[PDB]
């Protein structure tokens, strides 16, 4: 109990020395003109820039395209909407940036596994 | 039943990794690149020293623990200023790479700040000891 509090204060003071002077740099960037991301302008996930969210959506898009060429469904028009839906589901289910990214790559890996097995990625 | 990180850790090492795209450990280079290519992630402030934790799969599965849960507990206990990255659950081994995210951006000749800074090697060792002893991944303390 006392050791836990001592460690907490000690760790906070140690990691404050690595912040030091000018601890401002927030500079949140609002989304660009044509961000294809549901709930683009949000701050639910700290330290998650909009560009990283777009990057994760883009990775989901390549995963969906690979699944398409490995399944041969109707067309790729719905791929973009499906990728946005999956990205929004990942964003909702995640709370911080790194675990959100990990969930994104887990979804990509699941899509790749479905493509290897030959089955389309269901909702 | 109390379960700290030690009960689910196969091993733990501290490396000097100045360049995450270099990744002196060869096995992780496949899945570390997909983490440092994100626009929000920059190698400018990542700290060179890296704490690599290899998790025992049998002990992890006996408790139905996921690397997602371990990372969530790390974020809760140590804040969002300690970078944590982990592999895929289907990989051959469970790897957890942790770095001390130094939020300073200037770093211009410092300000003679070497008084109690504790260069990240020994600080990472202390963080590792705290993570292995007082992390409470699962269960209630005083129950074994």
């Amino acid at each position: 109990e006392a050791h836990k509090r001592e460690w907490n204060l000690f760790y906070q003071k140690q990691m404050q020395l690595r912040k030091g002077k000018d601890p401002k740099i927030e500079e949140f960037v609002p989304p660009d003109e044509n961000c294809p991301l549901k709930e683009a302008s949000s701050r639910r996930i700290p330290r998650l820039t909009v560009k990283a969210r777009e990057h994760c959506l883009r990775l989901l898009e390549e995963a969906l395209s690979s699944n398409r060429q490995s399944t041969r469904t109707a067309d790729e028009a719905d791929l973009r909407a499906k990728a946005v839906e999956l990205e929004h589901e990942t964003f909702r289910n995640a709370k911080v940036a790194n675990l959100y990214k990990a969930s994104v790559l887990k979804k990509v890996a699941d899509i790749h596994r479905a493509s290897k097995d030959g089955q389309p990625y269901d909702m | 039943e109390h379960t700290t990180l030690r009960k689910v850790t196969a091993n733990t090492a501290i490396y000097y990794d100045p360049n995450p795209q270099s990744t002196v450990v060869a096995e992780d280079q496949e899945w570390v690149n997909v983490y440092y290519e994100m626009p929000d992630f920059d190698v400018a402030r990542i700290s060179p020293w890296l704490l690599r934790v290899e998790l025992d799969r049998k002990h992890m599965t006996d408790r139905k623990l996921t690397m997602e849960q371990i990372a969530e507990k790390i974020n809760a206990g140590f804040g969002d200023d300690l970078n944590c990255i982990f592999n895929d659950d289907n990989a051959e081994k469970l790897v957890l790479r942790i770095r001390i995210m130094n939020s300073d951006e200037n770093k211009m000749q410092e300000e003679e700040e070497v008084v109690d800074k504790m260069d990240d090697d020994v600080f990472l060792r202390c963080i590792e000891s705290n993570m292995l002893t007082d992390m409470t991944l699962q269960g209630i303390e005083q129950i074994s």
